[PDB]
């Protein structure tokens, strides 16, 4: 089926890669560590008017 | 300016000739290319990698 046909003559033929390989997916990234101050405007004890 | 070569006359001349006395064997080289390096390639492979 790479040779397109159903008879083949002798000899040495470079055939192609049919073969298929499942593959997963994957992803990094550095350490999460420098947060934003949100405490501090929405768990505030007074509010200004 | 390149020079062709060593400048010569021969003298050239009717009821005149020249005939060697002594030989000499001279053995020389000569290379030539026969094959060159046997190659193959991949289409989906090198077009499109994985
Ligand atoms: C403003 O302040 C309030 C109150 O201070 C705050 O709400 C609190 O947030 C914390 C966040 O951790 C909550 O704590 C959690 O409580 C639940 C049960 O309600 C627990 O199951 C949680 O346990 C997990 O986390 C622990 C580490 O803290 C682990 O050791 C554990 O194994 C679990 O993984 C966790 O303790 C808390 O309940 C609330 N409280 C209220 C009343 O909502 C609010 O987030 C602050 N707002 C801002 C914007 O910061
Ligand atoms: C032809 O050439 C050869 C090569 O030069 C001559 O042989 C030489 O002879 C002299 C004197 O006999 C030697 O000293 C050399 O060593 C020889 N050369 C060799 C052997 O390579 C030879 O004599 C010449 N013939 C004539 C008739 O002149
Ligand atoms: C030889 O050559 C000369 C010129 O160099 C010429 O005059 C003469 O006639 C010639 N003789 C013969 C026999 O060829």
């Amino acid at each position: 089926c790479t040779l397109k046909s159903f008879t083949v003559e002798k000899g040495i033929y470079q055939t192609s890669n049919f073969r298929v390989q499942p593959t997963e997916s994957i992803v990094r990234f550095p350490n999460i560590t420098n947060l934003c101050p949100f405490d501090e405007v929405f768990n505030a004890t007074r509010f200004a008017s | 300016t390149m020079s062709l070569g060593a400048e010569n006359s021969v003298a050239y001349s009717n009821n005149s000739i020249a005939i060697p006395t002594n030989f000499t064997i001279s053995v020389t080289t000569e290379i030539l290319p026969v094959s060159m390096t046997k190659t193959s390639v991949d289409c989906t492979m090198y077009i499109c990698g994985d």
